[PDB]
């Protein structure tokens, strides 16, 4: 292949000489090390790379050679049950060969070349196959891998293996052409897989959490951000949607953050129970990481590579979420990059294009027809950093302009520990209007009214706010001071919630259903009780208080016949209640 | 009770306003400078093409 | 081992200068530059190419010329001569000894910039650290391998907090039942553009603590040259990672005052004209920040733990402003003082509210120090924040429109920020700081602690106030 020498060293980029006959945005080895770079310009004779691995001690000199072929990913069985770095390289077999420091220069395979797969086929000879069809299927951890044929390969089936165990490696079936068909093929990770179409989502993504599911639902084909200052609860909120949301296969890409978060993955993850299977939490997980000491340039693959697994796994018929723990450090990998180029930046030092990207990224999740014929769904919920808080900087602006969903997360409540902070004031959701027919079916007939009903009570609670802060809380009439109270009651019993409970970190729908019956249920036994003249301190005074103080707290098996007791509870006291 | 509003509540919104309003105008000041550096250096690049 | 020069010197300007047949310089190699004089100099490389390479001064280049000035090699990378018996020894930030003595000898030589650590070799945090502030040791818990920095304000006094903390820290094993012994604590303390006054003042402490036998100082003054405030903390952590991860140590790193290393750092990047970022700090601080910070931890199949407590001067007690910003996003929590408590007297003046401890979850409970810390936690969190926002609506309404539910709640505020803050130079157990809690939550009804489980409040609750 093409192969030239090092000319300029400057950071985290190398100019290499003689490589006339480089393409863009292919992968080059660089140095002596095999460091692996890529080709983002090119420049008479000379060639412009960027190292995804530290650059120092290289010396002007060194050979470079340019394998020909862009970044690109190897998908088939055994990707699940593990973790991965920023190209796609087991952290776990680094260990083993290096030691508890991560060295540059390392070569490891994607997939265990070793293991034994118990092949089963489903074609024959004299078949023809397409892009996206099953070749065959293959045990995994209580899933079914399927074997499907690349998207860009066609002809007719010559013959096939038999039943048995065989390597990822051996060919199973060999077309007419010649072409050999293994149980994995690679694909570039800037290209999107392609599907017959996309479907409007009419499903709710259950994530677990109260005001989430309930306020600002999220779609099962849709997209979400959730922006936040620092200590806001980003990362719980993105851990407890691991932990507890319904989807098949979780795929978590931790872009440019802290290393002990991912010893907390991969430690508490073995122990957990899937909710859907009863297998462990960490079989069905797929883990990327890229710490913030890891090399910055890094930070941009991950992100495809995360994706693209994810797309992956959606031709099979699975549904599948993805969690990107920070956007703002791949905008910053961009930025260094770009200053490195010693391009004209367009605002806060970004580079003009960081809009189209984010475009580019948000715009592979949906609901889809495979190619295959079967029907899967990709979410993705993207984590914004704004620099102190600022909402107005470009990477929230840009996020904003395409996503589905909106949640914004406020620093006052997270001093006061009113977790999970979400600003219920400044969020919204675009998914709530196509998801009532599901509601109407699944829970209630009720539940949309019970829900707007409890958004005009905030609404009033909010509107007084601003009245009795000034003028004084008792100014305010016995209707005013009871609005006060209940708008009270909901948020410090219905949307709080906490994370590390033994049984308030998992809620269900109808456990949520109960609670807003309860407290509108007593609010509407609070205002006919007012004109008959009882003093308003006088219900505050009331036992039944307590009942939905504690509702949250009782588990889910225990909840219905709490629930009776209350709902006798609360007309009883009322009716003895002067 | 008006003195103890105003004093306690309105001046120090109005001051935290202005103190980011002036941050905003210096970082967009620094950044036209860059942009001049930037456009001299081809400036004074451009005479050395053929001498 | 032979030595090469050179001495083909084109351009200098600033604190650059560029050689020009220089195509065998590693990049980020040290050279050594020398003058007509004989007045040594120090430099690194910071770009390579076949034209020319580009060099940049540790300090000043005030008499330096293109005639006599020549460019030697020292190493490929910046490296440390470690030892076992730099244990007690003070070093300047660059490596020299200050104290005197005759340089040490070198067991091995690292790498100074590090190697980032593998997920898969860490392990969780899980030991707690009994610091002797009930504001600290019950609502902001500290743990073996946390890195939790002090956000401090101008006048505040941070480092008597700091060295009170390097003081009376200890493990308790006795509440796992992990016998007795204690392997070995060590401290590092390293010192980034500090003053006589000051240093004088952590000198004497460690001399009267006499804990100066187990310590490392590497201290970096004012009139240094700015490069290497740079480098000072880099060797610190160098030095306790060696320590912790090959002798099985129990280190305590303290950095003071790493906004003069942000300055440093502005400095050293608006040096070489580049694209600034917020506020003319460098676009790429957070990826600097990260380098020193991600350093500590704990390693699986290893005894030793390193523990870090940066000190930080907020300016402008700005929270929004990029240092304290950026540091943030890095670590584990923070400790934040008050100006508003320390102008009352209060000591120390740590205030719960913009406090933060994230390690806390995993550190205490059933088994590490007793079962009802964390609904304590809360409890006291939700308490004192609704008596703080009940007495700031009465200084805007005033004292007559307050129930009595309100009153008990302001009753708690002030309450608790004499009795739980202020403790002065006292050590306190977690058992005599779980009471006095216990106490405070006593003046409130039974009905209003819907944090705390039935079975808590049907033991501990009841007992009265013992400041008597
Ligand atoms: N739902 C929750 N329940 C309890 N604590 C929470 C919750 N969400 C966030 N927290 C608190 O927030 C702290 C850190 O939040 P984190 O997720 O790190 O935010 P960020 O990632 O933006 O820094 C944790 O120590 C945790 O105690
Ligand atoms: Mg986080």
């Amino acid at each position: 292949m093409i192969q030239g020498v090092i000319q300029k060293i400057a950071g985290p980029a190398v100019i290499a000489k003689g490589m006339l006959g480089a393409r863009m945005y292919d992968i080059c080895k660089v140095g002596e090390e095999g460091l692996v770079g890529e080709i983002i310009r090119l420049d008479g004779d000379t060639a412009f790379v960027q190292v995804y691995e530290d650059t120092s001690g290289l010396k002007v000199g060194e050979p470079v050679v340019s394998t020909g072929l862009p970044l690109a990913v190897e998908l088939g069985p055994g990707m699940l049950n593990g973790i991965y770095d920023g190209i796609q390289r087991p952290l776990e077999r680094i260990r083993e060969k290096t030691g508890i420091y991560i060295t540059r220069g390392v070569v490891v395979h994607a997939l265990d070349r070793e293991k034994k797969w118990a092949w089963t086929p489903m074609v024959k000879p004299g078949d023809e196959v397409r892009g996206g069809m099953v070749l065959g299927t293959v045990p995994e951890f209580g899933f079914t891998h399927k074997i499907l044929v690349p998207p860009d390969v066609r002809g007719r089936v010559k013959e096939v293996k038999p039943a048995g165990e065989y390597t990822v490696e051996e060919p199973v079936v060999v077309l007419e052409d010649g072409t050999e068909l293994k149980m994995y093929h690679t694909w570039p990770v800037r290209r999107a897989r392609p599907v017959q179409r996309k479907l409007d989502p009419n499903t709710p993504f259950l994530t677990g959490m109260r005001i989430l599911d309930v306020l600002f639902p999220v779609a099962m084909g849709g997209t979400a951000a959730i922006p936040g200052p620092f200590g806001s609860g980003k990362t719980v909120t993105q851990q407890s949607l691991a932990k507890w949301s319904n989807a098949d296969v979780v795929v978590y890409v931790g872009c440019g953050e802290r290393g002990n978060e991912m010893t907390d993955v991969l430690v508490e993850f073995p122990e957990l129970t899937d909710p859907k299977t009863g297998g462990p939490l960490m079989h069905r997980t797929v883990l990327i990481a890229n710490t913030s000491n890891m090399p910055v340039a890094a930070r941009e693959a991950s992100i495809y590579v995360g994706v693209t697994i994810a797309e992956y796994f959606r031709d099979q018929g699975f549904s599948v979420a993805l969690m990107a723990d920070s956007t703002s450090r791949w905008a910053e990998a961009l930025r260094e990059i770009s200053s490195r180029l010693e391009e004209m930046p367009a605002e806060e030092g970004y580079p003009p294009y960081l809009a189209a990207r984010l475009a580019a990224f948000y715009e592979r999740a949906g609901k889809v027809i495979t190619l295959g014929g079967e029907e899967g769904a990709v979410t993705i919920v993207g984590a914004v950093s704004p620099p102190g808080g600022d909402m107005s900087e470009p990477v929230t602006q840009s996020t904003l302009r395409i996503v589905g969903a909106f949640w914004r997360l406020d620093a006052s409540l997270a001093f006061r520990r009113h977790f999970p902070a979400i600003n219920w004031n400044g969020s919204y959701s675009l998914f709530t209007s196509a998801l009532d027919p599901w509601y109407r079916e699944n829970v209630a007939e009720d539940y949309p009214e019970l829900r707007d009903a409890i958004s005009e009570l905030l609404q009033r609670e909010a509107g007084l706010q601003e009245i009795v802060q000034l003028v004084g809380p008792d100014a305010l009439q016995d209707a005013e001071r009871l609005v006060i109270e209940v708008g009270r009651i909901i948020r410090e019993d219905f949307l709080q919630q906490n994370a590390y409970h033994e049984v308030d970190a998992y809620c269900s729908m109808k456990k949520a259903y109960g609670i807003m019956k309860m407290i509108l249920a007593f609010y509407k036994e609070a205002e006919a009780a007012i004109k008959r003249g009882v003093s308003i301190d006088e219900i505050l005074q009331l036992p039944v208080l307590e009942r939905i103080g504690r509702a949250r707290y009782v588990s889910e098996e225990e909840f219905p016949a709490y629930f009776e007791e209350a709902m006798k509870e609360i007309q009883g006291a009322f009716k003895a209640l002067a | 009770r008006r003195v103890n509003a105003l004093e306690q509540v309105v001046i120090p919104g109005i001051r935290a306003q202005i103190r980011f309003i002036q941050q905003v105008l210096e970082q967009r000041e620094r950044e036209d400078t860059f942009r001049l550096k930037r456009i001299k250096g081809k400036i004074e690049a451009r005479e050395a093409e053929e001498e | 081992l032979l030595k090469k020069e050179y001495t083909g010197i084109t351009y200098i300007s600033g604190p650059l200068l560029f050689v020009e047949n220089a195509k065998d310089l590693a990049y980020g190699a040290i050279v050594d530059i020398k003058d007509g004089t004989g007045r040594v100099r120090g430099g690194q490389v910071i770009e390579v190419s076949e034209e020319y390479a580009v060099i940049q001064v540790f300090e000043e280049t005030t008499g330096l010329d293109l005639a006599t000035t020549s460019v030697s090699l020292v190493e490929d990378v910046a490296r440390l001569g470690v030892s076992k018996e730099m244990l007690g020894r003070r070093f300047n930030g660059i490596g020299k000894p200050i104290d005197g003595l005759p340089p040490i000898t070198p067991e091995k030589r690292l790498p100074i910039t590090g190697l980032p650590l593998n997920p898969v070799a860490r392990r969780k945090p899980e030991q707690f650290i009994q610091t002797g502030i009930s504001t600290i040791d019950v609502m902001n818990t500290l743990v073996r391998g946390q890195k939790l920095p002090i956000f401090s304000g101008s006048g505040l006094p941070a480092n008597e907090i700091a060295a009170q903390i390097a003081r009376q820290a200890t493990v308790r094993p006795d509440l796992s039942g992990e016998g007795e012994k204690e392997e070995p604590f060590a401290v590092v303390f390293a010192a980034m553009g500090i003053t006589q006054r000051e240093l004088s003042y952590f000198i004497q402490e460690f001399e009267r603590t006499g804990a100066l036998s187990r310590s490392v100082l590497f201290l970096n003054k004012a009139d240094d040259p700015t490069i290497e405030r740079i480098l000072t903390p880099r060797m610190a952590l160098t030095v306790a990672e060696y320590l912790a991860f090959e002798h099985d140590y129990h280190v305590l790193v303290i950095l003071t005052d790493m906004t003069n290393y942000c300055e440093a750092l502005r400095e050293i990047g608006a040096a070489r004209e580049e694209i600034p970022g917020r506020r003319g700090y460098p676009g790429y601080m957070y990826t600097d920040l990260a380098t020193i910070y991600e350093r500590a931890g704990v390693v699986e199949g290893k005894k030793g733990s390193v523990t870090q407590i940066p000190i930080l001067s907020m300016p402008d007690d700005d929270r929004t402003h990029p240092i304290p910003d950026l540091t943030g996003y890095i670590t584990e929590g923070q400790i934040q003082l008050s100006r508003e408590l320390h102008r009352k007297g209060i000591y120390p003046p740590i205030d719960p509210l913009p406090s933060l401890s994230r390690l806390m979850n995993n550190g205490v409970g059933k088994g590490k120090t007793r079962e009802d810390h964390k609904q304590v936690s809360d409890q006291l969190y939700s308490a004192y924040a609704n008596g703080v926002d009940i007495r700031k609506l009465v200084a805007i309404i005033g004292e007559d429109a307050l129930t009595e539910n309100d009153r008990r709640y302001l009753q708690f505020a002030d309450a608790f920020e004499r009795f739980f803050i202020n403790q002065g130079q006292q050590n306190r157990s977690i058992e005599e700081s779980l009471q006095i809690a216990w106490a405070l939550l006593s003046m409130l009804p039974q009905g209003e602690l819907k944090r705390i489980s039935k079975d808590h409040i049907g033991k501990y609750y009841g007992q009265k106030l013992e400041e008597i």
